[PDB]
């Protein structure tokens, strides 16, 4: 309930960063 | 705090239809809106529309009179 | 199907990611669809539709 | 009396850029800019427009580079402290026909030709008014005399304009071969003037259609969200002891 | 290298305007200004100073009115649109020796004769440095060579200044018959330059003496008020039950 | 100070007016005194003491 | 009958303050 | 939470006491009290500043001499 939640919220944070900042082209 | 004696029955929001009530008894809703507010709508529209048309009538007569 | 479906209504972290993904893809699809209709309604009026485009003298 | 001081009203014309999903006619903008170069630019300035603004709208980068390089721009000071002239660049603005406002008035009988960067936005019904004014030079009504140096134009307030009829047939040679009639050149230059006043219209209109559609969807959800939360209160049955 | 980079430190001179109740020497301001307009003004600007500023400080109103009329100031454009020239007025700034920075550098071997309006405030120990620099032209130390066009001045950082020595004996003639030695002109010109940097100093010092004195009385009353309100607390006798 | 108290401090309206007058007259007197010290310490340095004042050709 | 004296006393203070903030000696 | 207390306090009117004479009273002992209790604190504050400042001037003076021909 602690490790799974931390992984889930980190995934949401990473998704939010890719959504706010679009680093398309920087993925090289 | 106000002392109150009452019995209240409530139903879960997920056990009832949410939007179909918007278009229920529509004729009654329109009849209530028109019959209760036709005096109020008259008192707001008539002075605005009447004054507006009088000004246009005044301008038309003044414009024609100054012509040759 | 059921794997993502049960994770979305059970964990708010998954649901938040689902909202972010829907905003990303939903806005892009609308932006693409709006531009396609804009191009269809303006045939021949574009900058690259100029016949003499490239010969000033 | 007061009919002349307002001037004749202008009719509404079906401009190609009118409409919630309509763009500019970029071929007409390029033609309109040519009309500006050979006719308007003699006495009208466009100080908010630069040659780089035309790139991607009516000309390519090389076409606008060559066009800029054909003018002389005051530059300096050099290492000796003296001003000099150089060919124009993309970032340079459109050249001014006069050194100052006083020079413009002296060369035009005391009247100042206004800057045309925002003229379609700086007049009521700007697109229609400019077209009607350009193509509306005609003989004054009976009993009206025009003083020496002015010309009659019913659309201009007062009816006496200090600008002569400049849009005559074949006044400009079009590179696309379209006949350069008075109405064709009038339509084209207003299209160019419309873009110059509102260069962001196409981007603005595209944003409007997309976001009004998205906000309407959110409005439907917002109504559902409000009604869902309030349903427990609106469907409640209240039992009290009072009667009257 | 090591010590020439920072330059030789200027001494502390007893300026007449130093002191909490000391004003400018207004006779020395007028003398210093004559030095400026006869020596400095050929290469240094004073763009922050107007002719009206000297009125009531070093000249009468008609003295400065005539002074401004001696210079030719660009004005316009006129009705025909040409820049013309007119005699100067009280509201006009002091004239610029050069039309721009590049022209100044070209006339002074690549060096810019900086604006002197705030020079005594734009240098560390401004009044003392300027006086020391002007009167500090002498031979270089042994083993040090100056390039042509540069002159040795120990007070200047690096020791090589593009300024030539201009405060030579009898370079100016004073109206009051004061012998115009190099040291005398150097003191007058800094007095005038000091006033130009801080023209409000005399009013500022009068305000400071008035209000620091008044606030000192308020501080004495503030202490009485605090000790009057607290005396009931600070002299109170507290009887408690505890011992250790 | 009880004699002065009975005349000025008895009413706050009179006391406030007394403070206003004291600030007015007190500031004027200090201003006059400071100017006297300023003039005495700077004899011969004022604009009015320029010998060639008004005699510029 | 002391409210009237209070008003007159405060009116003098208001007048005294007005002549103190604005000092129109060069206008009178 | 308020505190329950048992005390007796005697106080005197502010207008029955001298207000300012107490500042200049037992002055030498205030100077004694201030110095004798705070001399370690003043040392720990002044010595590092003065010692570091003096050393820097000593360093720059010897360095300036070493670079002189
Ligand atoms: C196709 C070319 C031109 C266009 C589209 C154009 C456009 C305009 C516009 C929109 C106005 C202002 C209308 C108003 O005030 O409501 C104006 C005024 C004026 N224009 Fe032009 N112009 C052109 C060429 C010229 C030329 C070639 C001259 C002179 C030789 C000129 C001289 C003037 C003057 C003097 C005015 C002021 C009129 C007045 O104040 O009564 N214009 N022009
Ligand atoms: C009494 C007359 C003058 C005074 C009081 C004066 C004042 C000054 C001052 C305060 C500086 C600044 C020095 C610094 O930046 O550390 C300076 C620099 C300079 N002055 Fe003037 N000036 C005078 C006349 C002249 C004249 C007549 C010339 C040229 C013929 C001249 C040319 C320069 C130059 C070139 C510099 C810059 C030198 C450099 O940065 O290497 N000055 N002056």
């Amino acid at each position: 309930i602690d490790i799974q939640a931390a992984a889930g919220w980190g995934i949401a944070a990473a998704a939010g960063a890719i959504w706010v900042v679009q680093p398309f082209g920087w993925i090289k | 705090p106000v002392k109150l004696k009452a019995v209240v029955y409530a139903l879960s929001p997920f056990q009832q239809k949410i939007m179909t009530g918007l278009w229920k008894d529509l004729p009654e809703k329109i009849h209530h809106k028109v019959s209760e507010n036709w005096i109020s709508a008259t008192l707001l529209v008539t002075p605005v529309v009447g004054t507006y048309w009088y000004a246009q009538y005044f301008k038309e007569q003044e414009k024609l009179e100054h012509r040759f | 199907f059921e794997g993502f479906y049960k994770l979305i209504m059970r964990r708010n972290s998954v649901y938040v990611t689902f909202i972010i993904a829907g905003a990303f893809f939903g806005e892009r699809a609308v932006d693409y669809g709006v531009h396609k209709l804009w191009e269809r309604n303006n045939v021949g009026k574009r900058y690259e539709d100029i016949s003499v485009l490239g010969q000033r003298p | 009396a007061d009919e002349a001081e307002h001037g004749l009203e202008c009719p509404n014309y079906p401009w190609p850029h009118e409409g919630i999903l309509s763009s500019y006619d970029h071929a007409s903008i390029r033609r309109g800019h040519q009309v500006y170069q050979q006719v308007c630019a003699s006495c009208h300035s466009m100080s908010l427009i630069s040659y780089r603004d035309l790139v991607g709208v009516a000309y390519t980068e090389e076409e606008a580079k060559a066009m800029a390089a054909e003018i002389e721009v005051v530059d300096g000071p050099n290492d000796e402290g003296e001003m000099f002239t150089r060919p124009g660049k993309l970032s340079d603005r459109l050249p001014e026909p006069y050194s100052n406002e006083s020079a413009a008035r002296f060369a035009n009988g005391g009247a100042y030709p206004p800057d045309l960067s925002l003229v379609t936005k700086a007049r009521h019904n700007g697109q229609n008014y400019v077209f009607a004014l350009l193509t509306g030079y005609r003989d004054p009504p009976a009993g009206i005399s025009i003083r020496e140096g002015l010309h009659y134009n019913p659309y201009f307030p007062g009816g006496a304009i200090a600008m002569p009829k400049m849009l005559n047939d074949e006044a400009v040679e079009y590179e696309d071969g379209t006949p350069a009639t008075e109405a064709q050149m009038g339509k084209d230059v207003v299209s160019f003037l419309s873009w110059a006043a509102e260069p962001e219209m196409e981007e603005r209109k595209l944003m409007g259609f997309k976001w009004i559609f998205l906000l309407s969807l959110a409005l439907l959800q917002a109504a559902y969200y409000r009604r869902l939360k309030w349903s427990v209160l609106k469907s409640r049955k209240l039992v009290l002891d009072v009667v009257n």
